[PDB]
């Protein structure tokens, strides 16, 4: 979740390392859930920064 | 052409009752209402002091 | 019992009183009012008190569209959205019972109640209406749409309870009222309706009839003419700077729907960061959130607790003895500090 | 003098003109303008005049359902409620007299004027003028429901305020307005429609001048021989974001409503702790309330005073002396502790 | 590349999304989905990703009163104004586009999405909706009507835009509806509309029957006679709570609105306080505005980086001496802190 944790090897390029935690849950009880959790937005942090 | 513009600034008429005084200091007064009670004249007595 | 809360609408026809605020600015008759509170919010159910038949019809029609207020300029029959969150803001109304309204909505200190039904454009019954968060949880978040706690609260729960609690009304009260009627010249030439009007002048025998069909009192007017508009089937108690010397010194019960019950709810699992145990000391990274409290505690030792409700993304080194702590932040489990390896 | 409401309203009849925020992250020609505030009726009476008749039917009049708006493609004279005041909050609804808008509203620092009624859909125009007053007394409260107090203030003038206020024009009407505009190639088959319509051209007397009526114009035809609706029937208010292309210095003067006076009020009274007066120790136990300013003054001693606007239930800490303390805080009376045994 | 409208609304029969938070706490189906938010704006013309085609109607291109309200409560054109935004504040939508939503609203934490014509008893699906400020220039105000600066910012594009990305939704029906079905006792009897109705026999090797019409299943009916929504026509591409794991996957590509632009904003630049340089030394008296940003530099010299945020007048320490200073406070060119002689 660090600056620049969204990993972009060039900028016409496709790959890249990441460092989001794309953390899913199995889900809830009724509702089988999307429990998808990333890291919080390293965009939306280095913004804030 | 132009934007030849004037501007107007006054007194705004919310100061009709909206003034702010500044008393340069002048002399304090003293008007005494002394409870007189001289044995059976047992009264009030106000006056300059 | 309770299976005619119209009923118990019927034998207590309630009423608005003298109200502090129908705008923002007049102290006056506020006939649809906040008369009370009753919040027992373990999850943010309020039920403010009105003193119409919020939860029924003045008839007795059980719907949103009959929605009941009361005063003798009668009750008023209301569609729902004339019932009026204004909590400093349009909170989420689930409903009225009898004479409180239960709902949720934002926090705020400035409630009030909008009653609006078809009879005006709306009268506001303003009031403190200090609703606090009181939030439950390791955090700060507030919402049903992730799979992230049961919180075992309490709930003003949905039940119109036949008998729950007490809603007492009782003593019938009278209303004031020169006005209603109208003044002869030595006299009172006047019809009594809106309440039952005994009277009261300055000289004559019109000083004692109460009002149903009124007349022409001579030698004794206006100028020592009064008269007070009391009611019948008058079950109210409530009259918060109303009168009370409606004399029946008694009040019949009612129940008390909207009850408090448990109740889970869905909850903010506040996130860890970055913990990386390093050859000195563990060190935790946190991104901000809902305002949770990262929470270390002193695992085993004279314990260091610490937490701190937070929304700011910053670190802390876990102090990591070889007994260590417990870092619990924002409602995951303790972190178990043991430090070693 | 302006003490008639009639003329006085309806000789200049409403201009929507050109507000910088109207859309997304643009303005427009506005329907509904908002001119300059008046509050200092302490109650927050802010009398937002702006460019349509505050309360006036379109044909003069106060009609109670009539809001006049006009342009020169016409008068929109449509419904009461279509404009909003949502000052941060909704319609803070109090009244409105001659071109002004007068509201207790609530607080917040972007305020909008909101025109639905015959103008638009609806028109949106904000104003950064925060009402957040701190009005009188002590207390962190304001408090109308409760006679906590009848705290002496400003009465903004809600009566037929005729002449204290001169809504006026000078210079009149100054705007860009063409919309008369017709097909032609050299000779330009103009018609009837747009605007008090003159032309500004290299030609004619119409083509550079005044049409009023059907014309073909010569030696200035579209592109370069243009036209403009002057805002004309009255001294229009100054208009800003506007020019002195109208550049008849003139006068139009008018009323506005309804100066303020003095008027009590209603107010947050005195909540007191329970204070630790022991034998050589003073305390005060505040309970927590609305912030209110505690006066812990010095009681004819030295009067370094404790101030506080607090809202915490703290300790007002009664040192006292032989002198005594003055004790008052939040709008209650004051206390003469005076300490012996 | 989605230039016109009609077969990426064409083929959009849309579904409800599993949602926790609709109402009180209630969670289902809701018929307009609220799938994301996105950032495109300088100031936050904020793009929800939303549930059906956003206006996009049954009539190809969208009416404007006919917002396609898409569940199986069916693909029908509620009335489009009925379409509101809950930011915590009532939202300003400047269009609506695809399955997208794109316009301003009060920037913070509490989203919510509302169909009202059908669209809802009230419709107000929402989030803990994260959406903040963040404003360009150190003035935290938003100058609407005039404003110190007209300086370009990526912003958004307001007209949004026919396709440049794709939003390509997979894996066709699978959700909940499953109602269809019916009960006999031994032979259960077949009769639907209003979903695809995938059957399912228990006493039964034929049961699996997607439905659009009667049917049977003898020996077992339901209770053991499953029928559940299965679906084609899309990818209404990640409800969570439900099938975004269809195990089909076959996808529909549309576009996205929104180009950014460098829209020109009216900026933050207020008069500043006098320039207390003093003979020997420097200071800048400045007033207060919208929450501010002035900044000094060591100037010429090593760098003392300064700034701040501005909510009341303060007199900042000018580096007063030959060697200068930099100063830059709040959209204007700095100050080259020189003391003369």
């Amino acid at each position: 979740g660090r600056f620049g944790d969204i990993q972009s090897r060039t900028v016409e390029s496709k790959d890249l390392y990441a460092n989001t935690a794309l953390k899913l849950s199995r889900p809830s009880p009724g509702v089988v859930h999307v429990p998808y959790t990333p890291t919080p937005s390293g965009f939306k942090y280095w913004l804030k920064e | 052409n132009t934007q030849l513009s004037e501007a107007y600034v006054d007194r705004s008429d919310v100061c009709k009752h909206d003034h702010a005084s500044a008393y340069k200091a002048h002399t304090a007064s003293l008007k005494a209402t002394i409870r007189i009670s001289y044995g059976t004249i047992n009264q009030t007595t106000e006056a300059f002091v | 019992s309770v299976t005619e809360h119209f009923n118990v609408y019927k034998a207590t026809r309630p009423y608005l009183a003298y109200c502090a605020d129908c705008g923002d600015g007049y102290f006056c008759y506020s006939p649809v009012a906040i008369e009370k509170i009753r919040d027992e919010a373990p999850d943010g159910m309020l039920k403010i008190q009105v003193s119409a038949q919020i939860g029924l019809d003045k008839a007795g029609t059980h719907a949103h569209t009959k929605i009941r207020y009361m005063a003798g300029h009668d009750v008023q029959e209301s569609k729902r959205d004339s019932l009026r969150v204004y909590t400093s803001a349009a909170c989420s109304i689930h409903g009225t019972m009898g004479h409180f309204i239960v709902a949720h909505c934002p926090p705020g200190d400035y409630l009030k109640v909008s009653f609006e039904d078809a009879d005006s454009h709306v009268k506001a019954c303003k009031v403190q209406y200090k609703h606090d968060p009181l939030p439950v949880g390791r955090e700060k978040f507030v919402v049903r749409p992730h799979f992230g706690v049961e919180l075992p609260c309490t709930s003003y729960q949905l039940t119109t309870a036949p008998t729950d609690e007490e809603i007492d009304m009782h003593t019938p009260p009278d209303i004031p009222d020169r006005t209603l009627l109208s003044q002869t010249a030595g006299n009172v030439k006047i019809t009594a309706g809106g309440r039952t009007i005994r009277y009261n002048c300055t000289c004559g025998r019109d000083n004692v009839g109460t009002t149903s069909t009124d007349k022409t009192i001579n030698t004794c007017k206006i100028d020592q003419c009064h008269a007070a508009v009391t009611s019948h089937d008058k079950w109210q108690f409530t009259s918060p700077f109303v009168p009370r010397a409606d004399q029946t010194a008694r009040r019949g019960k009612v129940h008390v729907p909207f009850p408090l019950t448990n109740v889970t709810c869905r909850v903010p699992l506040a996130r860890a960061p970055d913990v990386t145990y390093g050859k000195k000391e563990v060190t935790l990274r946190l991104h901000p959130d809902h305002p949770t409290l990262f929470s270390y505690r002193s695992l085993g030792a004279e314990p260091h607790p610490y937490e701190e409700w937070v929304d700011k993304f910053s670190e802390r080194i876990i102090p990591v003895t070889e007994e260590g702590i417990e870092y619990q932040w924002g409602n995951n489990p303790p972190v178990r500090l043991w430090a070693q390896l």
